[PDB]
């Protein structure tokens, strides 16, 4: 029995081995509990204001659209600290863990960044902090590697199966299902089993709500299409879910294409997946035809989850939301256009939102339409990958 | 068929514990992990759990896991266990046969379709690990319409609520956790065995099977003592493998040894 | 003749040769009648807001300061755009090239944070950058030269004397007595020849002016102190001027103190350097005792400009402000202590400011003091020295 | 001294414009520096200028700069700067010797000492390339004060303001730059040479050379035909240096030949 429909129409659910239902059962009481009590409101917006730096900027970019009837808008999650959207969530899952009288966070992480997020997060509240990474992506990600050991985070390699995100995921889960009378498991995504994909999108939502009242403001109407892209579908959620209720509002969400859907090398399971069981949730999943599940492939590693928000397949199947993708050479131009034309260095992962927009803009020059960016995230973190690409195939 | 229940009444007859191993099918290869069942059959084995290989499978410990990558290594398929599954039953007509399943693999195909299958190579029951009574109805439904036990695990700290679900849900017999948690801080909330057991017969649950860190003959008598109707191993049988890959003889020698001293273990 | 004060008392001062007069005295004019211009405040307003993220947040911090009398806030300039305080004043330096018609900015960097700033400021606003930097230091900073390469900068390596900052500096001054009529000089510090110590220090003084109010709303009164690192000089004008007045408020001032003064190998000429005549002031500067100009060594490259903007040596000289020094070790462990215990990374720079005011609490635990610190940058770019410091030592 | 107005009134008897070479002191070495500095005299150099080499020479382009490399890998300091100014003007007495100087080699050990240090070695003037005129007076003071004549440049885009400072303030003689820029574009702001020349005659100014750039012999007879006192001469001579590191003795004969042709040039 819940408090709260674990489904989104036929997406969602709860599928977790038994004897984790207790842990579910307990954060989902704790979640709709700090939902009504207004000193958890009001702590929580004083380390969102005051710690994260919230409202974060809506940018207008004219040198972008120039010539055309595009107004573009970065809703600029670049300048949250943390230096992406995710830092907004682990605040209030910290404040749920502190809620719950867990003093221990444990969460998994795939290239670091999520690990980072929890560091931070964890540091600040004071909370002892375990994160789970696979062996191949520790080996990889020294600077995230460090950070979270700068941030007093445990960082516990992952030899187990493939070693890479799927291996984290189920090493915090395993940890969890024995620790969680003292340790909050703080997933990186809205995603998961419920309540995980209500609360994350929750403890994102102020994303479109502060987009809302920026566009007000500057244009004095909602924009005709909010784009964002989707790795696991935190970002897109927090900016959709404010403009779910307005259907004028177009909602688009962006998965990485990779080196294109026909190659079979990408990331876009909910267009090009199949619905199965796994991570406790039914969605789409990458996946063989057998039902063994396989990883996404992106050049942007904060993309790599392989499978898709319950409520984004929903959302989509119903018409509401709809979902495109974007291949690695799409991105990388988008980068290299935000990077020459504004002075901002996106995200590889944000890329691919922008590089969506660019094609919105630039197929129909003389369709009036004002757009809203989620710029989730700063790219200084993929100086290293765009030089390397772009030497590789000497276009520098 | 009944295979559970004529194990059962035939055992209560006898005064004798159930011992039932879990093996990963597949594991090393095809043809050592058939050697294998059979061994574990000829050493006394009363039923059987067997694990298809899975990608991700989240509710399994180290020692399973390695098995898991060993079939995976070996290049087994889920169709390739359903192909052993029938030839197992074909040499063994009476001996019930448990699955342990990953969700994704039951839904992969269709539900129904995936029950259907196990009812045609002569399964008896599924326990779909990440499936908790909560999620059950179409898995369960499936599966005793293709006249398939659908298998549950009762925690130890299982509240009164839980109890009567997996009581009534539940077919074949009753998995009964041996503990909550690893260490003694993090299994506080288990409640005595022997008091879940009575609960379990007050609320006529298929019969129970203690399983989880079962690994000695004291822990097989002690489950029947405590009322249980038997006991699952399967780390402990599973290490045999592990340890004895260069010895393909050797490996099913100290395996028939060991079931041989787990099942006099349960025997009156 | 000058519409302004070139010199702060006997400091300061327009020592440039004759033909570089008329470049400084068209800036000069250009500044008076933008700061008189509601139209340029309004501009300058609207990037600062929606561009580079103003206000920044004031963090208090809590879990360094338990168990005293110590009450310490951070002033968030980590979280301008752009990740450091130098993103104010190339936003209002780019908005006067437009004013007096230029096309082009020409700028220094050391290594690198300035060109960054320059060239972001620059692709915004639609100017054609190009920036000098030593060949040494082009070398040993590729991830700030693709940054400003990315933005559409032109990075031209100086060979010149010894290839590092004060190189770059005389070429870009060369390059500016020539092309001044189109292109001006963004100069990254509040140092030089007058009007520039004036216009970096009123295009950063919004940072104190933030920190007042932010703390009259949340301790009802003044800070006992507000601390900033000095390399040239603008951060720390910037925090300070607005409570030059404020007589009750301390301005502590911290130079590098590098290996520690008594080796010689520091960057603090405010205090241990003599005064001099270059870089068109009169100010204190390392030099040889023949008057050969020298180097500052710190840990923090971004703290290695020789000498000082000359309002610091004034504000000194009066006994209004005073002046520290922090070595290397003292800031890296400030960076350790705020990384574990507030989960923020600060620039090396910013280090020096921290440790300072941890100083002032452990020294005297039972002193009531409430403390502002200048977290003038994010420390991302730190971490491979802070990472390879620790290795070296055996530390980690 | 009076050996400016000494030699301008010697030349003015003779119609003839002046020829000033610049090197820099102790450039490839003191030794050598010493033997170029003999040979321009030798050759028909009517008056010296004279850098001391500096770590951050803001004012001076390529040949020079490497110049002032060349003295510091030598180990030049000013004080053996001075050592050199001495002898040189203890072996030639009447030539006018001015120093190139940057501001805080002036000011490093005081301003009025540094001064005083020129005028007991014989120095005739200081250019101190980074002090304006707007900011010339403690320097131009302590200069006439121990009978140094402070030297300013003369932009040839100088508006009447500075026109007049440079009149007023001057002494020996004024700098008159050839160019304000490189480019042709750069260079839109610089008036007709000759109409400078006039105005700073008319408000009684030290007589003009112009310098920068001056390579040619024809450049000597234009400075002199648009009525200027003489030309300075620095990139040029400082080149053949450079170009003749590795021969020393064929070094002096091309600096011989080298200003030969350009006083040549200057002569009725
Ligand atoms: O996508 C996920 N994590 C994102 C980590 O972010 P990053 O560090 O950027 O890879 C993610 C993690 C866990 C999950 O469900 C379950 F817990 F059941 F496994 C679903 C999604
Ligand atoms: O069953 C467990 N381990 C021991 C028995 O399995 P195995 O070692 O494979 O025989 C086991 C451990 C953790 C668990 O919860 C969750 F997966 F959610 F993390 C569920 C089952
Ligand atoms: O039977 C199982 N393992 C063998 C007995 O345990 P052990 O002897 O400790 O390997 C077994 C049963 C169920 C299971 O998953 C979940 F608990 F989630 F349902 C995992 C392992
Ligand atoms: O300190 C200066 N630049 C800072 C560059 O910053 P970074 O890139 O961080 O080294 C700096 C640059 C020029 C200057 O005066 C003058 F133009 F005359 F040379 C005085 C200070
Ligand atoms: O004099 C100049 N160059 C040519 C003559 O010098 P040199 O080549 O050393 O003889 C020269 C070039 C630029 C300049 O302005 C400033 F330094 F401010 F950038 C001042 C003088
Ligand atoms: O006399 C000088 N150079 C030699 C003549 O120029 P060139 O022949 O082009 O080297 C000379 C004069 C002044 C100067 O600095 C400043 F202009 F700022 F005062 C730099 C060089
Ligand atoms: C983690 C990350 C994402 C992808 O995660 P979502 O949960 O799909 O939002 C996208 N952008 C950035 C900058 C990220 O850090
Ligand atoms: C450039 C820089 C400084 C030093 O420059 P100041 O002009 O002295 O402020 C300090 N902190 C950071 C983060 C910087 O980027
Ligand atoms: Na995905
Ligand atoms: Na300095």
């Amino acid at each position: 029995t819940t408090l709260l429909n674990p489904y989104f129409g036929e997406f969602g659910g709860m599928y977790v081995p038994q004897i984790l239902m207790p842990a579910l059962n307990q954060l989902e009481e704790a979640f709709v509990s700090a939902q009504k009590d207004p000193e958890f409101q009001a702590q929580f917006a004083d380390l969102l204001k005051n710690y994260a730096g919230r409202p974060t900027a809506l940018t207008k970019c004219q040198n972008i659209t120039a010539g055309t009837r595009t107004t573009l808008y970065l809703k600029r999650e670049d300048l949250l600290h943390g230096g992406a959207h995710k830092t907004n969530q682990v605040l209030g899952q910290a404040l749920l863990a502190k809620r719950m009288g867990k003093s221990e966070i444990i969460a998994e992480t795939g290239a670091g960044q999520h690990g980072v997020a929890s560091a931070l997060a964890s540091a600040l509240l004071g909370l002892k902090c375990r994160i789970y990474m696979g062996a191949k992506d520790v080996e990889r990600q020294s600077p995230n590697v460090f950070r979270m050991r700068l941030m007093g985070a445990e960082v516990i390699p992952v030899h187990s199966g493939s070693a890479t995100l799927k291996d984290a995921c189920n090493e915090a889960l395993r940890d969890w299902s024995g620790s969680y009378e003292t340790a909050h498991y703080m997933l990186g995504t809205a995603a998961g089993p419920h309540p995980y994909p209500t609360i994350v999108r929750e403890f994102q939502r102020m994303i479109g709500e502060e987009t809302k009242a920026q566009i007000l403001d500057k244009e004095g109407r909602l924009p005709d299409a909010v784009i964002a892209c989707v790795g696991g579908g935190s970002n897109a959620i927090g900016m959709f879910a404010d403009f779910i209720n307005d259907t004028s509002v177009g909602l688009i969400g962006v998965e990485p294409g990779g080196h294109g859907i026909e190659t079979g090398e990408h990331g876009a399971p909910l267009k090009h997946g199949r619905v199965g069981i796994y991570f406790g949730m039914k969605a789409p999943m990458m996946q063989t035809a057998d039902g063994q599940i396989e990883e996404s492939y992106s050049i942007s590693a904060g993309l790599d989850f392989p499978s898709v928000g319950p409520q984004h397949a929903y959302l989509n199947s119903i018409g509401r939301a709809d979902y495109v993708s974007i291949t690695d050479d799409e991105a990388l131009e988008a980068f290299k256009t935000l990077c020459r034309h504004e002075g901002i260095i996106p995200a590889l992962e944000s890329s691919h939102a922008l590089a969506h927009a660019l094609k919105m803009m630039r197929e129909q020059p003389e369709k009036e339409q004002l757009l809203v960016v989620n710029l989730s995230g700063r790219g200084d973190k993929d100086i290293f990958t765009v030089h390397d690409i772009l030497k590789a195939r000497g276009e520098i | 068929m009944e295979r559970y229940e004529n194990l059962f009444a035939q055992l209560n007859d006898r005064r004798e514990g159930a011992f039932v191993p879990f093996v990963t099918l597949g594991d090393p290869g095809i043809e050592q992990s058939l050697k294998i069942i059979d061994t574990l059959i000829d050493a006394g084995a009363d039923a059987l759990e067997l694990g298809v290989p899975f990608s991700d499978p989240l509710a399994d410990g180290p020692t399973i896991q390695n098995a898991n990558l060993r079939a995976f290594a070996a290049g087994v398929t889920p169709a390739q266990c359903f192909e052993m599954l029938a030839l197992i039953r074909e040499k063994h007509p009476t001996i019930p046969i448990g699955l342990l399943m990953y969700a994704n693999l039951v839904f992969n195909n269709g539900i129904d379709a995936f029950y259907a299958r196990c009812e045609q190579v002569g399964v008896d029951s599924v326990l779909v690990a990440d499936v908790p009574v909560e999620e059950s109805a179409p898995f369960r439904q499936a599966a005793l319409r293709h006249n398939i036990a659908p298998i549950f695990i009762c925690p130890p700290n299982a509240d009164d609520d839980l109890l009567r679900q997996v009581a009534s849900y539940g077919r074949g017999y009753t998995y009964l956790l041996s503990r909550s948690g690893v260490t003694g801080a993090e299994n506080r909330g288990a409640l005595p065995l022997h008091h879940l057991i009575e609960k379990l017969k007050e609320y006529h649950a298929a019969p129970a099977l203690q399983g989880f860190g079962i690994s000695s003959p004291e822990q097989v008598s002690a489950a029947v003592r405590a009322g249980a109707a038997g006991a699952i191993s399967g780390s402990a049988i599973v290490k045999i493998i592990e340890k004895n890959l260069a010895s393909p003889k050797q490996m099913l020698a100290e395996l028939r040894s060991f079931v041989s001293a787990m099942k006099a273990a349960s025997r009156a």
